[PDB]
């Protein structure tokens, strides 16, 4: 695949993506 | 974070597996 | 506010919108 | 859940909001 | 919830979750 | 320009590309 | 109204121009 | 106006609502 | 990586995500 | 094609990659 | 209509608007 | 190419339908 900048609604869109039914945390505080 | 990590930075899609539950 | 049909990653896009920097969980059924 | 109830009838922000860490 | 920078497509997706069925309009010229 | 077949959402994404800086007007039906 | 149609049938960018500023 | 509110400025769902009809 | 059900704009966002700087084709059937 | 397919039925990441250039 | 910066998901989106049934391609290295 | 066309610079729609097939 590839690397590239993935940030805010785009980052959980990927997140989306990548995990789906799995879910996933979206953390930014870290 | 995944903020430090995927959107400062650049990750990969399988990087982005590590926030998967 | 309104009342919202959110599917797919239009859900996760609400999530983003409604918690900001608190981040947030996804977590659909099995 | 949440996902399913926003997608197969409503939901609102409020009870979105609880989904916030 | 929270504040956060909202720009282009992303405020107008803001604006459709909050406004809905009540309509809105975007009118960046002011 | 090709026919669009747009819903929820993706009618005000249409509407952003579309006016551009001109603003737009979003009014569903009741 | 547009909102209706663009989703119940079909519209096109030249009829969406119509709710511009 | 909202550009200024919301994009150049930091603005509440709340006061997005300002722009509701 | 899960299983992707994708229609519209969303498969579009979808090989955005998979191809990055390699860019990508768009071709739906007829 | 994988356009008709990812919507009537699902397709993977991996089945996708073959549409990158 | 009118011109802006379109960039990354959101200039796949705008060619997904634009040429729909016709495909494109999305071909950033030129 | 289209990035430079239409990310770095600005482009139209009409622009945009180039990188159609
Ligand atoms: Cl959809
Ligand atoms: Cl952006
Ligand atoms: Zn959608
Ligand atoms: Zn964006």
């Amino acid at each position: 695949f590839v690397n590239q900048h993935l940030c805010g609604s785009h980052l959980v869109e990927a997140l989306y993506l990548v995990c789906g039914e799995r879910g996933f945390f979206y953390t930014p505080k870290t | 974070g995944i903020v430090e990590q995927c959107c400062t930075s650049i990750c990969s899609l399988y990087q982005l597996e590590n926030y998967c539950n």
